[PDB]
Protein backbone atom coordinates (compact mmCIF):
# COMPACT_ATOMS: atom_id res chain seq x y z
CA UNK A 1 0.00 0.00 0.00
CA UNK A 2 1.36 3.44 -0.81
CA UNK A 3 1.74 5.03 2.51
CA UNK A 4 1.70 8.98 3.10
CA UNK A 5 4.23 10.60 5.43
CA UNK A 6 2.90 11.08 8.77
CA UNK A 7 5.88 12.08 11.73
CA UNK A 8 8.53 10.56 13.43
CA UNK A 9 10.06 6.84 12.84
CA UNK A 10 9.14 5.49 9.44
CA UNK A 11 8.83 2.18 11.03
CA UNK A 12 6.41 0.44 9.05
CA UNK B 1 3.76 -4.74 36.30
CA UNK B 2 7.01 -6.64 35.47
CA UNK B 3 9.29 -3.35 35.81
CA UNK B 4 7.16 -2.23 39.70
CA UNK B 5 10.51 -3.05 40.98
CA UNK B 6 13.15 -0.73 38.47
CA UNK B 7 13.61 2.60 39.78
CA UNK B 8 12.07 5.18 37.23
CA UNK B 9 15.49 6.59 36.45
CA UNK B 10 17.13 3.23 35.29
CA UNK B 11 13.74 2.29 33.33
CA UNK B 12 14.48 5.87 31.40
CA UNK B 13 18.35 4.69 31.01
CA UNK B 14 17.88 1.20 30.08
CA UNK B 15 15.09 2.73 27.27
CA UNK B 16 18.06 4.89 25.87
CA UNK B 17 20.09 2.06 25.57
CA UNK B 18 17.22 -0.28 24.07
CA UNK B 19 16.74 2.33 21.72
CA UNK B 20 20.96 2.83 20.87
CA UNK B 21 20.43 -1.20 20.04
CA UNK B 22 17.46 -1.04 18.08
CA UNK B 23 15.43 -2.95 20.82
CA UNK B 24 11.97 -1.39 20.56
CA UNK B 25 9.98 -3.54 21.89
CA UNK B 26 11.85 -3.66 25.30
CA UNK B 27 12.15 0.05 24.63
CA UNK B 28 8.56 0.25 25.14
CA UNK B 29 8.18 -1.99 28.03
CA UNK B 30 10.74 0.07 29.75
CA UNK B 31 8.75 3.42 28.79
CA UNK B 32 5.65 1.81 29.92
CA UNK B 33 7.36 1.20 33.40
CA UNK B 34 8.52 4.60 33.34
CA UNK B 35 5.06 6.11 32.55
CA UNK B 36 3.26 3.62 35.74
CA UNK B 37 5.92 5.14 38.10
CA UNK B 38 3.14 7.89 38.50
CA UNK B 39 5.07 10.87 37.52
CA UNK B 40 4.43 13.20 34.75
CA UNK B 41 6.90 12.65 31.68
CA UNK B 42 9.59 15.69 30.18
CA UNK B 43 9.75 16.64 26.90
CA UNK B 44 12.63 13.88 26.49
CA UNK B 45 11.04 10.89 27.96
CA UNK B 46 7.97 11.83 26.36
CA UNK B 47 9.90 11.05 23.28
CA UNK B 48 11.54 8.19 24.31
CA UNK B 49 7.88 6.83 24.94
CA UNK B 50 6.78 7.44 21.39
CA UNK B 51 9.81 6.42 19.58
CA UNK B 52 9.85 3.15 20.63
CA UNK B 53 5.98 2.54 20.32
CA UNK B 54 6.10 4.22 17.06
CA UNK B 55 8.89 1.39 16.26
CA UNK B 56 6.83 -1.69 17.61
CA UNK B 57 3.66 -0.66 15.96
CA UNK B 58 5.10 0.69 12.99
CA UNK B 59 6.47 -3.36 12.09
CA UNK B 60 3.12 -4.53 13.10
CA UNK B 61 1.45 -2.38 10.32
CA UNK B 62 3.89 -3.13 7.58
CA UNK B 63 3.18 -7.12 8.47
CA UNK B 64 -0.22 -6.72 8.63
CA UNK B 65 -0.50 -4.55 5.18
CA UNK B 66 1.79 -7.72 3.95
CA UNK B 67 -0.48 -10.40 5.65
CA UNK B 68 -4.20 -8.71 4.55
CA UNK B 69 -2.81 -7.94 0.65
CA UNK B 70 -2.34 -12.04 0.50
CA UNK B 71 -5.74 -12.35 2.19
CA UNK B 72 -6.94 -10.34 -0.80
CA UNK B 73 -5.30 -11.84 -3.58
CA UNK B 74 -6.29 -15.36 -1.94
CA UNK B 75 -10.12 -14.47 -2.26
CA UNK B 76 -7.15 -22.66 3.51
CA UNK B 77 -8.19 -20.88 6.88
CA UNK B 78 -4.37 -19.94 7.45
CA UNK B 79 -3.71 -16.53 6.20
CA UNK B 80 -6.73 -15.34 7.51
CA UNK B 81 -5.96 -16.99 11.07
CA UNK B 82 -2.18 -15.22 10.80
CA UNK B 83 -3.71 -11.94 9.92
CA UNK B 84 -6.07 -11.85 12.66
CA UNK B 85 -3.07 -13.22 14.93
CA UNK B 86 -0.88 -10.24 14.32
CA UNK B 87 -4.30 -7.93 13.91
CA UNK B 88 -4.91 -8.64 17.84
CA UNK B 89 -0.92 -7.90 18.34
CA UNK B 90 -1.34 -4.77 16.68
CA UNK B 91 -4.67 -3.91 18.65
CA UNK B 92 -3.13 -5.00 22.20
CA UNK B 93 -0.08 -2.45 21.44
CA UNK B 94 -2.49 0.38 20.54
CA UNK B 95 -5.02 -0.58 23.51
CA UNK B 96 -1.73 -0.62 25.95
CA UNK B 97 -0.59 3.22 24.42
CA UNK B 98 -4.46 4.45 24.93
CA UNK B 99 -4.07 2.97 28.65
CA UNK B 100 -1.11 4.69 29.37
CA UNK B 101 -2.61 8.02 27.96
CA UNK B 102 -6.08 7.53 29.73
CA UNK B 103 -3.98 6.15 33.27
CA UNK B 104 -3.08 9.25 33.92
CA UNK B 105 -0.81 11.39 31.26
CA UNK B 106 -3.53 13.32 29.63
CA UNK B 107 -5.09 14.23 32.58
CA UNK B 108 -1.84 15.35 34.61
CA UNK B 109 -0.83 17.22 31.08
CA UNK B 110 -1.64 21.20 31.67
CA UNK B 111 1.03 22.57 29.58
CA UNK B 112 0.73 23.07 26.00
CA UNK B 113 3.74 21.09 24.65
CA UNK B 114 2.76 17.90 26.85
CA UNK B 115 -1.01 18.13 26.53
CA UNK B 116 -0.76 18.45 22.59
CA UNK B 117 2.11 15.64 22.43
CA UNK B 118 -0.58 13.29 23.97
CA UNK B 119 -3.51 14.20 22.20
CA UNK B 120 -2.12 14.21 19.26
CA UNK B 121 -0.50 10.27 20.12
CA UNK B 122 -4.43 9.60 21.03
CA UNK B 123 -5.28 10.08 17.72
CA UNK B 124 -2.29 8.52 15.95
CA UNK B 125 -3.18 5.01 17.77
CA UNK B 126 -6.89 5.51 17.30
CA UNK B 127 -5.76 5.99 13.70
CA UNK B 128 -3.78 2.58 13.63
CA UNK B 129 -7.20 1.34 15.32
CA UNK B 130 -8.99 2.34 12.05
CA UNK B 131 -6.32 0.49 9.75
CA UNK B 132 -7.67 -2.75 10.62
CA UNK B 133 -11.43 -1.85 11.69
CA UNK B 134 -14.16 -3.28 9.46
CA UNK B 135 -16.79 -4.22 12.46
CA UNK B 136 -16.93 0.38 15.63
CA UNK B 137 -14.95 1.57 12.62
CA UNK B 138 -16.90 4.52 12.78
CA UNK B 139 -16.97 4.66 16.61
CA UNK B 140 -12.53 4.21 16.20
CA UNK B 141 -12.56 7.43 13.55
CA UNK B 142 -15.26 9.52 15.34
CA UNK B 143 -12.30 8.90 18.28
CA UNK B 144 -9.14 9.43 16.45
CA UNK B 145 -10.98 12.78 15.01
CA UNK B 146 -11.61 13.96 18.45
CA UNK B 147 -8.22 13.65 20.14
CA UNK B 148 -6.86 15.13 16.84
CA UNK B 149 -9.52 18.20 17.01
CA UNK B 150 -8.58 18.65 20.50
CA UNK B 151 -5.02 18.68 19.66
CA UNK B 152 -5.62 21.09 17.22
CA UNK B 153 -7.66 23.59 19.05
CA UNK B 154 -4.70 23.83 21.85
CA UNK B 155 -2.12 24.02 19.56
CA UNK B 156 -3.43 27.02 17.41
CA UNK B 157 -4.49 28.80 20.82
CA UNK B 158 -0.99 28.40 22.87
CA UNK B 159 1.93 27.54 20.09
CA UNK B 160 3.34 29.19 17.05
CA UNK B 161 2.75 27.98 13.38
CA UNK B 162 6.55 26.70 13.27
CA UNK B 163 6.18 24.66 16.30
CA UNK B 164 7.43 20.81 15.66
CA UNK B 165 4.63 19.88 17.48
CA UNK B 166 1.92 22.07 15.68
CA UNK B 167 3.72 20.83 12.57
CA UNK B 168 3.22 17.20 13.32
CA UNK B 169 0.15 17.26 14.53
CA UNK B 170 -1.64 18.74 11.45
CA UNK B 171 0.61 16.37 8.76
CA UNK B 172 -0.97 13.23 10.75
CA UNK B 173 -4.52 15.08 11.19
CA UNK B 174 -4.05 15.76 7.60
CA UNK B 175 -3.43 11.73 6.60
CA UNK B 176 -5.99 11.19 8.88
CA UNK B 177 -8.42 13.48 6.65
CA UNK B 178 -7.18 11.87 3.69
CA UNK B 179 -7.10 7.90 4.23
CA UNK B 180 -9.32 7.01 7.23
CA UNK B 181 -12.12 9.94 6.90
CA UNK B 182 -12.16 10.04 2.93
CA UNK B 183 -11.71 13.71 3.14
CA UNK B 184 -8.80 14.51 0.98
CA UNK B 185 -9.89 17.91 0.19
CA UNK B 186 -9.42 18.76 4.29
CA UNK B 187 -6.51 16.94 4.11
CA UNK B 188 -5.09 19.12 1.24
CA UNK B 189 -6.43 22.14 2.58
CA UNK B 190 -4.87 21.50 5.96
CA UNK B 191 -1.74 20.67 4.60
CA UNK B 192 -1.67 23.83 2.68
CA UNK B 193 -2.64 26.47 5.36
CA UNK B 194 -0.13 24.90 8.02
CA UNK B 195 2.79 24.72 5.52
CA UNK B 196 1.45 28.34 4.43
CA UNK B 197 1.14 29.27 7.93
CA UNK B 198 4.94 28.18 9.32
CA UNK B 199 6.79 29.27 5.96
CA UNK B 200 5.50 33.15 7.23
CA UNK B 201 6.59 32.47 10.81
CA UNK B 202 10.72 30.77 9.61
CA UNK B 203 11.60 34.26 9.89
CA UNK B 204 11.72 34.17 13.95
CA UNK B 205 13.42 31.05 14.35
CA UNK B 206 17.15 30.13 14.93
CA UNK B 207 19.24 28.08 12.91
CA UNK B 208 18.33 25.26 14.76
CA UNK B 209 14.77 25.69 15.08
CA UNK B 210 14.36 26.75 11.43
CA UNK B 211 15.95 23.04 10.51
CA UNK B 212 13.40 21.38 13.29
CA UNK B 213 10.56 22.76 11.61
CA UNK B 214 11.58 23.26 8.24
CA UNK B 215 12.27 19.02 7.84
CA UNK B 216 8.67 18.72 9.36
CA UNK B 217 6.75 21.20 6.57
CA UNK B 218 9.17 19.16 3.59
CA UNK B 219 6.74 15.42 4.57
CA UNK B 220 3.82 18.51 4.42
CA UNK B 221 5.17 19.22 0.71
CA UNK B 222 5.70 15.53 0.25
CA UNK B 223 2.14 14.39 1.19
CA UNK B 224 1.06 17.83 -1.11
CA UNK B 225 2.68 16.70 -4.03
CA UNK B 226 1.28 12.94 -4.07
CA UNK B 227 -2.48 14.91 -4.30
CA UNK B 228 -2.26 17.18 -6.27
CA UNK C 1 3.88 -26.52 23.25
CA UNK C 2 2.04 -23.81 22.28
CA UNK C 3 2.00 -25.00 18.29
CA UNK C 4 0.84 -28.51 19.60
CA UNK C 5 -2.75 -28.06 18.23
CA UNK C 6 -1.81 -26.80 14.90
CA UNK C 7 -1.25 -28.73 11.69
CA UNK C 8 2.01 -29.63 10.65
CA UNK C 9 1.33 -28.30 7.09
CA UNK C 10 -0.46 -25.12 8.26
CA UNK C 11 2.75 -24.80 10.53
CA UNK C 12 4.86 -24.55 7.43
CA UNK C 13 2.13 -22.30 5.46
CA UNK C 14 2.36 -19.97 8.13
CA UNK C 15 6.29 -20.10 8.71
CA UNK C 16 6.08 -18.69 4.48
CA UNK C 17 3.86 -15.96 5.61
CA UNK C 18 5.59 -14.63 8.44
CA UNK C 19 8.95 -14.58 6.02
CA UNK C 20 6.80 -12.58 3.31
CA UNK C 21 6.04 -9.91 6.37
CA UNK C 22 8.98 -10.31 8.27
CA UNK C 23 8.06 -11.20 11.40
CA UNK C 24 11.20 -13.70 12.40
CA UNK C 25 10.27 -14.68 15.76
CA UNK C 26 6.91 -15.94 14.50
CA UNK C 27 8.54 -17.72 12.03
CA UNK C 28 10.71 -19.57 14.37
CA UNK C 29 8.18 -20.20 16.47
CA UNK C 30 5.67 -22.34 13.91
CA UNK C 31 9.50 -23.88 12.32
CA UNK C 32 9.79 -25.25 16.02
CA UNK C 33 6.13 -26.60 16.33
CA UNK C 34 6.80 -28.13 12.86
CA UNK C 35 10.11 -29.85 13.89
CA UNK C 36 8.00 -30.84 17.37
CA UNK C 37 5.72 -32.93 14.94
CA UNK C 38 8.13 -35.41 15.17
CA UNK C 39 8.71 -36.03 11.28
CA UNK C 40 12.26 -35.25 8.98
CA UNK C 41 12.23 -31.81 7.40
CA UNK C 42 12.38 -31.40 4.12
CA UNK C 43 15.36 -29.13 2.09
CA UNK C 44 12.75 -26.23 1.89
CA UNK C 45 11.51 -26.72 5.63
CA UNK C 46 15.09 -26.74 6.95
CA UNK C 47 16.26 -23.65 5.42
CA UNK C 48 12.96 -22.29 6.36
CA UNK C 49 14.28 -23.76 9.91
CA UNK C 50 17.47 -21.90 9.81
CA UNK C 51 16.03 -18.46 7.99
CA UNK C 52 14.14 -18.00 10.66
CA UNK C 53 16.37 -18.20 13.94
CA UNK C 54 19.57 -16.67 12.11
CA UNK C 55 17.03 -13.26 11.71
CA UNK C 56 16.24 -13.46 15.51
CA UNK C 57 19.74 -14.32 17.05
CA UNK C 58 20.94 -11.96 14.34
CA UNK C 59 19.21 -8.95 15.65
CA UNK C 60 20.48 -10.37 19.03
CA UNK C 61 23.91 -10.52 17.96
CA UNK C 62 23.85 -6.90 16.88
CA UNK C 63 21.81 -5.83 20.41
CA UNK C 64 24.62 -7.37 22.66
CA UNK C 65 27.21 -5.88 20.65
CA UNK C 66 26.15 -2.69 20.96
CA UNK C 67 25.85 -2.96 24.41
CA UNK C 68 29.11 -4.68 25.22
CA UNK C 69 30.85 -1.69 23.47
CA UNK C 70 28.97 0.65 25.94
CA UNK C 71 29.60 -1.18 29.22
CA UNK C 72 33.84 -1.75 27.76
CA UNK C 73 33.64 2.17 27.03
CA UNK C 74 32.00 2.76 30.40
CA UNK C 75 34.41 0.47 32.18
CA UNK C 76 25.49 2.44 37.91
CA UNK C 77 24.42 -1.39 37.09
CA UNK C 78 22.11 -0.33 34.44
CA UNK C 79 24.27 -1.18 31.28
CA UNK C 80 25.42 -4.46 32.67
CA UNK C 81 22.10 -5.52 33.69
CA UNK C 82 20.65 -4.64 30.34
CA UNK C 83 23.44 -6.41 28.51
CA UNK C 84 22.86 -9.34 30.39
CA UNK C 85 19.13 -9.26 29.43
CA UNK C 86 20.10 -9.50 25.99
CA UNK C 87 22.82 -12.39 26.67
CA UNK C 88 20.35 -14.29 28.58
CA UNK C 89 17.80 -14.19 26.08
CA UNK C 90 20.13 -14.35 22.72
CA UNK C 91 21.56 -17.76 24.98
CA UNK C 92 18.43 -19.14 25.30
CA UNK C 93 17.64 -18.89 21.57
CA UNK C 94 20.84 -20.88 20.85
CA UNK C 95 19.99 -23.08 23.38
CA UNK C 96 16.16 -23.75 22.14
CA UNK C 97 17.73 -24.19 18.30
CA UNK C 98 20.40 -26.41 19.94
CA UNK C 99 17.64 -28.90 21.55
CA UNK C 100 15.64 -29.02 18.61
CA UNK C 101 18.72 -30.61 16.69
CA UNK C 102 19.06 -32.80 19.59
CA UNK C 103 15.94 -33.91 19.66
CA UNK C 104 16.26 -35.30 17.26
CA UNK C 105 17.07 -33.84 13.70
CA UNK C 106 20.72 -34.94 13.64
CA UNK C 107 20.08 -38.22 15.01
CA UNK C 108 17.35 -39.12 12.21
CA UNK C 109 19.42 -37.18 9.41
CA UNK C 110 20.72 -39.81 7.39
CA UNK C 111 21.75 -37.92 4.37
CA UNK C 112 24.30 -35.98 3.73
CA UNK C 113 22.29 -32.77 3.05
CA UNK C 114 20.16 -33.15 5.60
CA UNK C 115 23.52 -34.02 8.19
CA UNK C 116 25.79 -31.68 7.10
CA UNK C 117 23.03 -28.78 6.95
CA UNK C 118 22.34 -29.97 11.01
CA UNK C 119 25.72 -29.93 12.16
CA UNK C 120 26.47 -27.07 9.76
CA UNK C 121 23.67 -25.16 12.53
CA UNK C 122 24.97 -27.15 15.79
CA UNK C 123 28.19 -25.47 15.00
CA UNK C 124 26.76 -21.97 14.58
CA UNK C 125 24.86 -21.58 17.55
CA UNK C 126 27.51 -23.45 19.88
CA UNK C 127 29.64 -20.37 18.05
CA UNK C 128 27.13 -17.60 18.70
CA UNK C 129 27.10 -19.05 22.24
CA UNK C 130 31.00 -19.14 22.54
CA UNK C 131 31.00 -15.14 21.01
CA UNK C 132 28.93 -14.37 24.98
CA UNK C 133 30.80 -16.81 26.91
CA UNK C 134 33.59 -15.69 29.51
CA UNK C 135 32.87 -18.11 32.05
CA UNK C 136 32.70 -23.05 29.96
CA UNK C 137 34.24 -20.66 27.36
CA UNK C 138 36.72 -23.51 26.45
CA UNK C 139 34.13 -26.29 25.98
CA UNK C 140 31.52 -23.96 24.18
CA UNK C 141 34.27 -23.98 21.89
CA UNK C 142 35.05 -27.24 21.70
CA UNK C 143 31.82 -28.20 20.68
CA UNK C 144 31.30 -25.87 18.14
CA UNK C 145 34.78 -27.25 16.50
CA UNK C 146 33.83 -30.95 16.93
CA UNK C 147 30.21 -30.10 15.10
CA UNK C 148 31.98 -28.12 12.18
CA UNK C 149 34.24 -30.90 12.51
CA UNK C 150 32.03 -34.03 11.52
CA UNK C 151 29.52 -31.89 8.95
CA UNK C 152 33.12 -31.14 7.11
CA UNK C 153 33.79 -35.05 7.33
CA UNK C 154 30.93 -35.61 5.44
CA UNK C 155 30.62 -32.99 3.00
CA UNK C 156 33.83 -33.74 1.88
CA UNK C 157 33.32 -37.62 2.00
CA UNK C 158 29.70 -37.05 0.48
CA UNK C 159 29.25 -33.67 -1.59
CA UNK C 160 30.81 -32.38 -4.81
CA UNK C 161 33.38 -28.94 -3.74
CA UNK C 162 30.83 -26.39 -5.10
CA UNK C 163 27.61 -27.89 -3.26
CA UNK C 164 26.58 -24.79 -1.45
CA UNK C 165 25.77 -26.46 1.89
CA UNK C 166 29.31 -27.52 1.79
CA UNK C 167 30.60 -23.94 0.55
CA UNK C 168 28.60 -22.42 3.93
CA UNK C 169 29.95 -24.76 5.88
CA UNK C 170 33.39 -24.31 5.23
CA UNK C 171 32.81 -20.33 4.94
CA UNK C 172 31.48 -20.56 9.00
CA UNK C 173 33.78 -22.82 9.91
CA UNK C 174 36.96 -20.55 8.73
CA UNK C 175 35.25 -17.75 10.53
CA UNK C 176 35.22 -19.77 13.65
CA UNK C 177 38.44 -20.45 13.16
CA UNK C 178 39.30 -16.62 12.63
CA UNK C 179 37.99 -14.77 15.50
CA UNK C 180 36.70 -17.91 17.94
CA UNK C 181 39.96 -20.58 17.80
CA UNK C 182 42.17 -17.26 17.23
CA UNK C 183 43.69 -19.07 14.10
CA UNK C 184 43.53 -16.95 11.57
CA UNK C 185 46.11 -19.04 9.59
CA UNK C 186 43.86 -21.77 9.59
CA UNK C 187 41.23 -19.83 8.61
CA UNK C 188 42.74 -18.45 5.45
CA UNK C 189 43.93 -21.88 4.25
CA UNK C 190 40.35 -23.67 4.91
CA UNK C 191 39.19 -20.22 2.99
CA UNK C 192 41.38 -20.39 0.29
CA UNK C 193 41.24 -24.66 -0.44
CA UNK C 194 37.58 -24.18 -0.39
CA UNK C 195 37.69 -21.22 -2.99
CA UNK C 196 40.03 -23.22 -5.34
CA UNK C 197 38.56 -26.81 -5.38
CA UNK C 198 34.99 -24.85 -5.79
CA UNK C 199 36.25 -23.07 -8.52
CA UNK C 200 38.07 -26.50 -10.18
CA UNK C 201 34.56 -28.15 -10.31
CA UNK C 202 32.37 -24.99 -11.29
CA UNK C 203 32.94 -26.65 -14.99
CA UNK C 204 30.16 -29.22 -14.06
CA UNK C 205 27.65 -26.94 -13.12
CA UNK C 206 23.99 -25.46 -14.92
CA UNK C 207 23.72 -22.09 -14.95
CA UNK C 208 21.72 -21.57 -11.72
CA UNK C 209 24.00 -24.16 -9.84
CA UNK C 210 26.79 -21.68 -11.15
CA UNK C 211 24.99 -18.43 -9.22
CA UNK C 212 24.47 -20.57 -6.12
CA UNK C 213 27.81 -21.54 -6.10
CA UNK C 214 29.86 -18.75 -6.93
CA UNK C 215 27.35 -16.86 -4.58
CA UNK C 216 29.42 -18.37 -1.69
CA UNK C 217 32.78 -18.50 -3.12
CA UNK C 218 32.35 -14.10 -3.39
CA UNK C 219 31.79 -14.56 0.31
CA UNK C 220 35.22 -16.49 1.07
CA UNK C 221 36.80 -14.21 -1.10
CA UNK C 222 35.24 -10.85 0.72
CA UNK C 223 37.02 -12.26 4.16
CA UNK C 224 39.72 -13.26 2.18
CA UNK C 225 40.21 -9.96 1.39
CA UNK C 226 39.90 -8.43 5.01
CA UNK C 227 42.31 -11.07 6.00
CA UNK C 228 45.23 -10.89 3.96
CA UNK D 1 32.46 -4.94 15.30
CA UNK D 2 33.60 -6.08 12.53
CA UNK D 3 31.82 -9.01 11.38
CA UNK D 4 33.05 -11.34 8.40
CA UNK D 5 31.10 -13.03 6.04
CA UNK D 6 28.71 -16.05 7.45
CA UNK D 7 26.45 -17.62 5.22
CA UNK D 8 22.72 -16.72 4.89
CA UNK D 9 20.98 -13.83 6.14
CA UNK D 10 23.37 -10.79 7.38
CA UNK D 11 20.49 -9.98 9.92
CA UNK D 12 23.22 -8.63 12.54
S1 LIG E 1 12.31 17.75 24.31
C1 LIG E 1 13.86 17.72 23.37
C2 LIG E 1 13.85 16.42 22.61
C3 LIG E 1 13.25 16.34 21.36
C4 LIG E 1 13.25 15.15 20.66
CL1 LIG E 1 12.49 15.12 19.11
C5 LIG E 1 13.81 13.97 21.19
C6 LIG E 1 13.93 12.64 20.67
C7 LIG E 1 14.55 11.77 21.52
C8 LIG E 1 14.85 10.37 21.28
N1 LIG E 1 15.71 9.81 22.13
N2 LIG E 1 14.43 9.64 20.32
S2 LIG E 1 15.01 12.56 23.01
C9 LIG E 1 14.39 14.08 22.47
C10 LIG E 1 14.40 15.28 23.18
S1 LIG F 1 16.06 -27.18 -0.90
C1 LIG F 1 15.72 -25.86 -2.09
C2 LIG F 1 15.70 -24.59 -1.29
C3 LIG F 1 16.88 -23.88 -1.06
C4 LIG F 1 16.87 -22.72 -0.32
CL1 LIG F 1 18.37 -21.89 -0.07
C5 LIG F 1 15.69 -22.20 0.24
C6 LIG F 1 15.41 -21.03 1.02
C7 LIG F 1 14.11 -20.90 1.38
C8 LIG F 1 13.51 -19.81 2.14
N1 LIG F 1 12.18 -19.76 2.12
N2 LIG F 1 14.12 -18.89 2.78
S2 LIG F 1 13.14 -22.22 0.78
C9 LIG F 1 14.52 -22.94 0.00
C10 LIG F 1 14.52 -24.12 -0.74
MG1 LIG G 1 0.58 18.70 35.29
MG1 LIG H 1 16.33 -40.40 8.27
Amino acid sequence: KLMFKTEGPDSD
Amino acid sequence: GAMGSMERASLIQKAKLAEQAERYEDMAAFMKGAVEKGEELSCEERNLLSVAYKNVVGGQRAAWRVLSSIEQKSNGPEVREYREKVETELQGVCDTVLGLLDSHLIKEAGDAESRVFYLKMKGDYYRYLAEVATGDKKRIIDSARSAYQEAMDISKKEMPPTNPIRLGLALNFSVFHYEIANSPEEAISLAKTTFDEAMADLHTLSEDSYKDSTLIMQLLRDNLTLWT
